[PDB]
DNA sequence: GTTGTGGGAGCTGTCACGGATGC
DNA sequence: GCATCCGTGAGTCGAGG
RNA sequence: CUCGA
């Protein structure tokens, strides 16, 4: 059997350590500063910066389910990665 | 009266009235002196001329003439080994324990090769491997950790009988077994687990006429041993001879012992086959049972069953022998592959080098050194701890009994112990009896048996010849007892003495039948055992636990020798090697916190380093300070510096603290302990405990981790005592989860939150994505970082595999006494601290003095260890001084003993020896004259009672309290080291419960008991809960937090992990389980929250 | 065994060298002893455990009639006090009114035998009494609160959702380490085998005829009724001969000529379970083997009450052995529960077991797989195509839902609760 | 009767006897077999990777002789070799000699995760590892009541903390969850008066080993101590066997509500005065109190 | 919902053990020592037992929560939670 | 592609019991 | 007809390395 | 492996 000894010391070098009930739980929760900097956006710009940046979509999927040409699309990720940053740039540190 | 002989030692005023005619004898030469034969060292040639014969031969060089000459099948070439030699050393102890290093000196042997068909003798010098070397203390360092090889207990080589009862009719059957050196055994003749083996199949007599047996000639009992051991192959005519002939006869396969072969020419005759026939008529002749035996040739042997536990049977193989039989090993690996390459390459091309390959051997002892049982971690809590785990005896191992194969028998105190492994220090748990200490006086012998020093008596006249004794010719002897009166000249006064014989059993016999007497009383007893006062007033219980409880003492930071002791303080103290010891007497030519420099007569310098502020495999503080002065002129062999434990060279386990003997408010109920709070405010049980955390950063798939100061989003205060490498700084005060070394760890882009995802994308992050695995300080501990030791491959640091860099923070701390530490007396009284109260509170004497420590009386009497009240009245007389009032005569009670103890000053130190010194008249009689304070009171009256005050209510207590002084330890269990809390932490990746232990923040396991205690209370919520949302409900317990974090009721619990993983490994068996519905087929086991 | 030379010290004095030396012997060979008996007691107690846990109270009363007398005094021209009232009389409940012939009725049956009801009957005269014990129980599925009587915790009458078992398999275990003839012969005795020294019984009453012979004792009884004389084989002269031969006549040792009655022992030693199963009745062989027990822990100051070893002596007899299958399916020669064997219903006889084996036996094959012989248990398992209906406590435990014990009930566990009007307007 | 039995449940169950017969073996996921690295770059494996690893190569090696066609012999020692190994993966040691990894450790075979003390009925589903629990030496107090304890401060901090968290929360002492978190791992000196809030009548089981009886486990309400040391009321030490020459308890903490109600009713100490097996009380004067009395 | 009535044994038949396999393993290799990646076909082989990374495949041309599983084809490995490494059994056929 | 001579470490100081197996 | 040979039990919870 | 209750 490994140990739990040899099982802590490998997390002490791997991708992800061993998460505690805690971690998960307050994982679960949302980041208050950064689902404030993001309800600021035009909830159509950050719905775009969101199926572009955190979904990680193509930019003609994102045109696709936005039902709107990619120019629009473009324009809006652009637009509102500049007023997030604006906001998020002072919290990111 | 004692301690005369090291020289600076103090005057230790001793109550004995026995001359000590035997010094004792160099506590570690069991390991010594064993080392020094398997090296061949002068040392040991000198020693062998003193009490050997004029041929010795060490351990390397035995083996080598075993193994010499590597021969060809054909006789065609010799390859022959000679002259082992050692080069120096390679790195010194200091820098192998930092490099983690194993302190080892190259082995060069003299390999000569001859073809006979040639002529052509190549002598060379060829080199074996890297030796591991015994240090100075008698240990090894193997990556840099130091290590004990334990002797081990083992039946000596020989032929032993013994009589057993049959089921049948409860007649007597005898029964032999032929343990050898080396190969298989027998027994009748049943051999090689094949039984049903006639004894007259294979070759007056009762029943050897008897022999039932069927057949003549010599080819029936050659076919039957390969037709009833060498099965799975027809009935052959040559296999089976070429067998017969190889497996006693020939000396390759069966290793005829050398110890072994003494013992049985010893039971059978003065000079093989001839063995047999004296074994055959031995059980033949035990199965009448008369006293003696004839054999052809032979005479002189009582025909008896042997005891598998005496010490003339049972033999211990110090660290030299099992060395050797590792080198065996290791050389016979390579013998092979040297005559494996005689046969395939070229003659007359073949140089010693080219057929000889090491690698076995330094496998061979590489894998003993670092996995035997018998290679064990240092016990070095304190230098006692060490000096007895040296000299330690234990039984199990590779070669000797199983922890589960040895019943009770083995484990009971022989008779044949006495003198050569002491009956009372053993452990108390499972490993009760298999572990035993070498007795002070004993002394190992060239055969592996344990000889014991006594004074040889001439016409009832006790001499000074001593002479060494094994326990066989000791039962041939008759043994006088070491407290027997004796009149100068050597004289026995009584008509006659007490004495021991063979039997076990004790007589009293005239004078003129002793041959030897003990060398003196406490003879059986070990160093631990030999330093608890007043040992014959104690229950072999407590004091078994008195030993054990010394070698846990810690040391303190300021150490205080017992102001009551034995003689062996001062002994125990220098063989065990944690104070420096004047080499060669000189003057003191400097002196420092640092080093000391004496200059030697002869115009020498000789300088010794102080081991300062180090780390013990235990934690504990070895911390060395001089005690010399400039100018000082030092002989050799007096003490220089103490050491952790020590005062003025003297074994300062604990120290003297004011004990009040009343039960005080139940705060000592039940073996808690009283103390008064004077003990933190002047650091009198204050110890140091250093720990040593490690971390290195190595490769890993995504990469390769960096020890960086720059960790993500953390506070610039919180690194704020990181250096620019992210290390801490030395000398910062680290708190329970500050960093001591910063470290990254490569983190992949699947794990990247969301909430990273689109910070690193709007905000245009780098590609690093790392995560902080940083080396944190763990849960319940702090202190000072002491020492920060850095290793880098960039550097030409060797490492492991893919190991880059690899840091070590050692941090030291100081421990007040507190609430939950373990104390207790040389008497095995044992307690933890109830509680520790205001030095006003604390009961104190007339003169405002408060005790310093309460101890319970409940708890004195039913131990049966009353050497304690001794101890405590003993202890008082030495802290306030006496004067025996000698005008009109010296009185009766002081008339026996006391010569220089008629009066003492105040702190006086006086030892009292086991089984001899303070008697209770003579304790009795100092109680009375005791000296009185400053004031010229007598606060402790003729009893050993004194008033007292409650520093409460400020009356005094109705009743006189036995008050006096106490030595008490303060032993290794400490509260900071056993409290422990987690309310969530890391689970196991295969049973998803909760890891075990304080180290990896674990939980506690609620066994298979506890459920069934939990049941029957009827707490069926409770238990699910215990075993369901708090173990292994994977979500359950993350619903759990979620929900006590958002006060909302607990939710209702999933099912365990663990069953899951049951059904899996059942499925693996092959088995098709299935959980089912009321009415249903199998039930299956196997977003929206986020985007919120 | 014992030294012929004393230790003549006091450990005051200082014991002398030698005296030191012999007194470790005993010390250490004590401590080691300490260490063996302590596993021993542990494993007795998990398989007390394992073939008692199913055991909890279900029903409030099965108001049976049977029950066991028990012995409150002796009579000596003044009565004695029974030997131990506190084990088998106290805390029990009363199954027939207790009156004193020629006197009131003193106590009703169904009360809880406390101390001023034991002094009461014992001032009246009562020398006797008749309780209700598990051991005639009439409850089918564990035990019917009153049958058990007051619980020895809470000292009212146990609950409905007590776990007995548990609770009777740790009374008996816990003092297991004090017993120093000991601890084994609890274990012969609770795993029911034939013991070491076998004191054969009369098989039916009649008359005796010994035999002497050089180490051989030969019996002979002829019975009352005409059978067959039941020859008894010769026995070594190491058996001396039981000590009653009391009906109107001898009341001293065993003599030729002496009327036995059935149930009677014939020679010094302990007697064969299965035989008396046999010879006497089931409620025969319960007191029996509840008694034997109970002298053991007797004879070392351990006042385990008889209740707790009745709940464990039950679950040795729950199962019959059949003879011929009859109209059935049941195996012959295969242990069947009794309820099992009465409903279905075919030759079965009475079978005692002990707990290692009975436990074995058990309707969950999980329960049996984690208790002990996992391999052959499984491999059996899947062989006979084996279902759990997962009711076991031990079972529920493994899979994680709610014991069925305690606050595990259906009752308890889905209580409905609202305020009531009256509290819900203010 | 005996041969019976077998052919019997082979019939009735619809379990063709076919069965004990294998042609495919199954191999348990990767994550029941864990493999690690230690410290050194040398990796370490549960014994069943190297069982399978031996039966797979020998299944292999079998697949290469038959194809070879070599003799008959070789294939059948490559057959018996086969069935041997499989033997070694399902009951190691079972017949003939134990397959044995370095040192010659008999390695732990498939069936060996189900039987033994540590086995994984009774070391795994008989009884867990819990969170929320802690240990500690335990001491004395007199000045207890019978249903009280004394718990270390951090003792209680670490236990609760989830409960210290949600009060740090309400009160304002903690912006967001995170922080509250991190100042109760700070220690910051807010959070004390909020533990004697959370902990207030919150039962916390005590446990001394080993649990002889039901007594061996009983609640009380526990109170803030100064020390790393449980206190201990002295009544209840003979229902623990529990003296004070350096023994240890565990603390468990019930989170659900049933689970503190049974704490408070069922296992409350004041409610357990009695022994369980004798009547006769337990929580009684033992030494000192009598002898004062 | 912990809430079964009954639990069940019986003897696996080879079409059972095939049923409940994901792939047969055919080669001793475990893991790449170089690259510490499982070797393909191995007893740690994620075509048929799992990913060792949540929503990872083995060559990587797939590696997003975006497409869950799915199944590429250049190295036939689910982009699903490696939770399943728990769960998912293979098989030898002898 | 392998072509001169060729049996290994291991218990190995446990006990008490019940029931296939095997002559 | 049974005598041996084997295979199963043999306390719990804690700490290091 | 040693040690603690
Ligand atoms: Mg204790
Ligand atoms: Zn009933
Ligand atoms: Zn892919």
């Amino acid at each position: 059997q490994i140990t739990d000894w040899q099982l802590a010391s490998n997390a002490e070098h791997s991708s992800t350590g061993l998460r505690s009930a805690e971690v998960e739980a307050l994982e679960a929760l949302p980041d208050t500063e950064i689902k404030e900097a993001l309800q600021a956006l035009p909830e159509e710009f950050r719905m775009a910066v969101y199926y572009a940046d955190v979904e990680g979509f193509p930019y003609k999927e994102i045109a696709e389910i936005m039902d709107t040409p990619i120019g629009t699309v473009m324009s809006r990720l652009h637009r509102g990665r500049r007023q997030l940053r604006g906001l998020l740039a002072d919290v990111a540190r | 009266s004692s301690n005369n002989s090291v020289p600076g030692a103090p005057n230790r005023v001793s109550f004995a009235k026995l001359r000590e005619p035997l010094e004792v004898p160099g506590l570690l030469d069991v390991q010594t002196d064993s080392f020094e034969w398997l090296i061949g060292s002068p040392r040991w040639r000198e020693s062998a001329a003193e009490r050997g014969d004029v041929n010795p031969v060490g351990g390397l060089e035995e083996v080598l003439y075993e193994l010499s000459p590597i021969e060809d099948f054909s006789g065609s070439m010799s390859l022959s080994f000679s002259d082992p030699r050692f080069d120096d050393v390679k790195a010194p102890v200091d820098e192998c324990k930092d490099k983690d290093m194993t302190y080892a000196a190259p082995l060069f042997v003299t390999a000569e090769f001859i073809n006979n068909n040639t002529g052509e003798i190549k002598s060379q010098t060829v080199f074996m491997g890297d030796f591991p070397m015994m240090t100075e203390k008698g240990t090894f360092i193997i990556n840099g950790t130091e290590r004990v090889v334990v002797s081990q207990l083992v039946r000596s080589p020989g032929v032993y009988f013994d009589e057993t009862i049959d089921k049948s009719t409860d007649k007597t059957l005898h029964s032999v077994k032929v343990i050898p050196s080396r190969g298989a055994w027998l027994e009748f003749v049943r051999i090689d687990r094949k039984r049903r083996q006639p004894v007259t199949v294979l070759l007056f007599s009762e029943i050897m006429r008897s022999t039932k047996d069927n057949t003549v000639g010599t080819d029936e009992a050659l076919l039957d041993i390969y037709r009833k051991l060498r099965p799975g192959e027809p009935p052959t005519k040559e296999s089976a001879q070429t067998l017969l002939e190889n497996l006693f006869f020939k000396e390759k396969r069966y290793d005829l012992a050398r110890v072994g072969r003494y013992k049985v020419n010893k039971k059978l005759g003065l000079h093989t086959e001839e063995d047999v026939v004296a074994t055959i008529e031995y059980l033949v002749r035990l199965h009448e049972g008369q006293t003696t035996m004839t054999v052809p040739g032979g005479v002189e042997v009582p025909v008896e069953t042997d005891d598998i536990d005496h010490f003339g049977n049972r033999r211990l193989r110090t660290v030299g022998e099992l060395i050797q039989n590792q080198i065996r090993v290791g050389m016979s690996r390579m013998e092979r592959v040297v005559r494996e390459r005689m046969t395939t390459q070229d003659v007359e091309a073949i140089t010693p080098q080219t057929l000889i390959n090491i690698r076995p051997v330094v496998a061979a002892i590489k894998e003993f050194f670092g996995t035997s049982q018998l290679s064990q971690f240092m016990d070095q809590n304190n230098p006692l701890s060490g000096l007895t785990h040296k000299r330690r005896l234990s039984a199990l191992g590779p070669g000797g009994l199983s922890r589960e194969r040895a019943g009770l028998e083995v484990r009971d105190v022989h008779p044949s112990h006495y003198g050569r492994m002491c009956p009372i220090e053993t452990p108390e748990g499972p490993n009760i009896g298999l572990i035993g200490s070498l007795s002070v006086y004993a002394r190992v012998n060239p055969f592996g048996f344990i000889e014991t020093p006594y004074r040889k008596v001439v016409d009832g006249v006790v001499s000074d010849e001593i002479v060494y004794l094994t326990a066989d010719e000791e039962d041939r002897h008759v043994v006088a007892q070491a407290n027997s009166p004796i009149d100068a000249d050597g004289r026995f006064v009584e008509p006659r003495v007490l004495v021991r014989r063979k039997a076990g059993e004790v007589e009293y016999v005239p004078s003129s039948e002793v041959d030897y007497m003990d060398v003196s009383p406490r003879q059986m007893v070990s160093v631990a055992t030999a330093m608890i006062p007043f040992l014959e007033h104690d229950d072999a219980n407590r004091a078994l636990m008195g030993a054990n409880m010394q070698r846990q003492a810690v040391p303190l930071v300021r150490s205080e020798a017992p102001l009551v002791g034995t003689g062996m303080e001062l002994r125990a103290a220098i063989d065990a090697g944690d104070v420096v010891v004047a080499e060669e007497s000189g003057v003191i030519e400097e002196v420092s916190a640092d080093y000391i420099t004496v200059m030697h007569d002869n115009g020498t310098r000789r300088t010794y380093r102080m081991r300062k502020f180090a780390r013990s495999n235990h934690g504990t503080c070895a911390n060395q300070c001089p005690i010399v002065d400039a100018g000082d002129r030092v002989e050799a062999g007096q003490v220089i510096a103490d050491g952790p434990c020590t005062d003025d060279g003297e074994m300062a386990l604990g120290k003297n603290l004011l004990v009040a003997i009343m039960p005080w408010e139940g705060h000592n109920y039940e073996d808690a302990i009283i103390l008064s709070n004077r003990l933190v405010e002047e650091d009198v049980l204050t110890s140091i405990h250093i720990e040593e955390h490690e971390i290195d950063a190595r490769d890993t798939k995504l990469g390769a981790e960096e020890i960086t100061r720059d960790i993500p989003n953390i506070s610039d205060e919180v690194l704020a005592d990181l250096d620019e490498r992210g290390i801490v700084r030395i000398g910062a005060e680290v708190r329970d989860g500050d960093i001591l070394v910063g470290k990254v760890t490569p983190k992949g882009e699947t794990e990247l939150t969301p909430e990273e995802r689109l910070l690193r994308a709007i905000f245009g992050e780098k590609a690093r994505e790392v995560r902080d695995t940083s080396l944190k300080v763990p849960h319940g501990e702090s202190g000072k970082v002491i020492g920060i030791r850095v290793f880098s491959r960039e550097d030409e640091d060797e490492l492991p595999a893919g190991v880059n860099e690899l840091v070590r923070v050692y941090v030291a701390q100081k421990r007040k006494i507190s609430d939950g530490d373990k104390l207790a007396g040389r008497h095995g009284n044992k307690g933890v601290i109830g509680k520790i109260l205001p030095v006003e509170d604390m009961p104190f004497l007339a003169d405002g003095t408060p005790v310093d420590i309460i101890l319970n009386t409940h708890g004195v009497p039913r131990r049966m260890n009353i050497g304690q009240i001794l101890e405590t009245h003993l202890g008082w007389c030495a802290h306030s001084g006496w004067k025996v009032d000698a005008a009109k005569g010296v009185p009766d009670w002081a008339a026996r003993l006391p010569d220089e103890l008629l009066e003492a000053q105040p702190n006086a130190i006086v030892s009292t020896p086991v089984f001899d010194g303070a008697q209770e008249a003579e304790l009795q009689g100092l109680l009375s004259c005791t000296l009185p304070n400053r004031d010229g009171d007598v606060l402790v009256d003729a009893d050993g009672k004194a008033m007292l005050f409650d520093g409460r209510s400020g009356e005094p207590f109705p009743y006189p309290v036995t008050v006096g002084y106490m030595y008490i330890m303060k032993l290794h269990h400490l509260v900071d080291d056993k409290i422990h809390a987690r309310s969530t932490g890391p689970y196991s990746m295969i049973t998803q419960q909760p890891l075990g232990g304080k180290a990896q923040f674990g939980g506690q396991r609620f066994g298979e008991m506890e459920c069934w205690a939990m049941q029957a209370y009827g707490a069926a919520y409770t238990l699910q809960e215990l075993l369901t949302i708090k173990s292994d409900d994977t979500v359950g317990r993350v619903k759990v937090y979620e929900a006590i974090v958002k006060g909302e009721n607990i939710p209702e619990p999933g099912i365990p992990e663990s069953f899951k993983v049951l059904l899996k490994e059942l499925q693996s068996l092959c088995l098709n389980v299935e959980v089912l519905s009321s009415d249903g087929a199998a039930i299956e086991l196997r977003l929206e929250r986020a985007a919120a | 065994e014992f030294i012929p030379r004393p230790v003549k010290s006091s450990f005051r004095e200082g014991l002398t060298v030698l005296e030191y030396f012999i007194n470790t012997h005993g010390a250490r060979k004590g401590l080691a002893d300490t260490a063996l008996r302590t596993a021993d007691s542990g494993y007795l107690t998990r398989r007390l455990v394992d073939v008692s846990q199913d055991v909890i109270v279900r029903e409030h009363d099965c108001q049976t009639e049977r029950g066991i007398v028990v012995e409150l005094a002796e009579r000596a021209p003044t009565l004695i006090r029974d030997p131990y009232i506190e084990t088998s009389a106290y805390a029990r409940t009363l199954g027939t009114d207790a009156v004193d012939e020629a006197g009131n009725v003193i106590v009703e049956r169904g009360q809880d035998l406390g101390d001023p009801e034991i002094d009461a009957l014992l001032a009246a005269g009562i020398t006797q009494v008749k309780v209700r014990s598990v051991l005639t129980c009439a409850t089918s599925t564990g035990v019917c609160a009153t049958c058990y009587g007051r619980s020895m915790a809470t000292g009212k009458l146990v609950d409905i959702g007590e776990a007995v078992g548990i609770v009777a398999a740790q009374s008996i275990g816990e003092p297991g380490t004090q017993l120093t003839g000991g601890l084994p012969r609890v274990q012969e005795l609770f795993e029911a085998r034939v013991p070491r020294g076998k004191a054969p019984i009369a098989d039916v009453t009649g008359r005796v005829r010994l035999e002497d012979g050089e180490r051989f004792y030969k019996i002979t009884i002829v019975p009352d009724d005409g059978g067959e004389e039941v020859v008894y084989d010769k026995i070594s002269k190491r058996q001396r001969l039981r000590v009653f031969k009391h009906e109107d006549g001898s009341e001293r040792v065993l003599s030729d000529g002496d009327h036995v009655e059935v149930g009677q022992q014939l020679m010094e030693g302990s007697a064969d379970p299965h035989e008396v199963l046999r010879v006497q009745g089931p409620r025969e062989v319960q007191i029996h083997l509840v008694r034997e027990v109970q002298e053991v822990y007797r004879a070392q100051g351990v006042s385990i009450h008889d209740k707790h070893i009745e709940v464990i002596v039950r679950q040795m007899l729950r199962r019959v052995t059949i003879i011929d299958s009859g109209s059935t399916e049941f195996l012959p020669g295969s242990l069947i529960d009794r309820a099992e064997f009465e409903a279905e219903n075919a030759a079965g006889r009475p079978v005692l077991m002990g707990i290692t084996k009975a436990s074995l036996a058990t309707d969950s094959w999980l329960s049996a797989a984690s208790f002990q012989e996992t391999t052959r248990v499984l491999t059996d398992a899947a062989i006979n195509c084996r279902s759990d209906k997962l009711n076991g406590l031990k079972e529920n435990v493994i899979i994680g839902k709610l014991i069925p014990a305690g606050t595990g009930i259906n009752r308890y566990r889905n209580i409905a609760v609202q305020p009531t009007e009256e509290a819900r307007a203010a | 009767l005996k041969r019976l039995k077998v052919v019997a449940a082979f019939q009735q169950s619809g379990n063709s006897p076919m069965g004990m017969v294998l042609d495919a073996v199954p191999v348990i996921p990767p994550e029941l077999r864990p493999m690690v690295q230690l410290d050194g770059g040398r990796f370490a494996t549960s014994d069943l990777n190297d069982l399978y690893r031996r039966v797979i190569n020998r299944n292999n090696r079998l697949k290469r002789l038959i194809d070879l066609g070599a003799p008959e012999i070789i294939v059948n020692n490559e057959k018996r070799m086969l069935q041997e190994s499989v033997d070694a993966l399902f009951d190691n040691g079972r017949r003939g000699r134990p397959v044995t990894g370095p040192g010659n450790r008999p390695l732990k075979s498939l069936s060996d995760l189900l039987k033994g003390k540590q086995g994984r009925f009774r070391q795994n589903l008989l009884g867990k590892r819990v969170d929320y629990s802690g240990r500690s030496v335990i001491v004395v107090g007199p000045q207890l009541k019978l249903h009280q304890c004394g718990l270390p401060k951090l003792m209680a901090l670490e236990l609760f903390k989830p409960f210290v968290m949600k009060r740090l929360v309400d009160l304002n002492h903690a912006q967001n969850i995170k922080s509250a978190k991190r100042m109760v791992e700070r220690q910051r000196p807010q959070v004390w008066d909020v533990l004697e809030e959370v902990i207030a009548e919150h039962p916390v089981l005590l446990n001394r080993a080993p649990t002889l009886h039901r007594l061996g486990i009983q609640a009380f309400e526990p109170m803030l101590v100064e020390g790393k040391a449980i206190q201990l009321h002295p009544l209840v030490c003979e229902a623990f066997n529990a003296d004070f020459d350096g023994d240890q308890m565990a603390v468990h903490l019930p989170l659900s509500a049933e689970a503190q109600a049974e704490a408070r009713i069922l296992m409350l100490s004041s409610n357990n005065i009695l022994s369980p097996a004798s009547g006769r009380p337990l929580a009684m004067p033992r030494l000192d109190m009598v002898t004062g009395l | 919902v912990n809430f079964f009535d009954e639990l069940r044994i019986g003897l696996a038949t080879a079409e059972d053990i095939r049923q409940w396999s994901y792939g047969e393993v055919k080669k001793p290799e475990t893991i790449n020592y170089r690259t510490l990646k499982p070797e393909k076909d191995g007893l740690f082989c994620e075509k048929i037992f799992g990913p060792t990374r949540d929503w990872e495949c083995y060559c990587g041309k797939y590696k997003r929560v975006r497409f869950k599983g799915i199944i590429c084809e250049r190295c036939g490995v689910e982009v699903t939670r490696a939770k399943v490494r728990r769960e998912r059994m293979g098989h030898i056929e002898l």
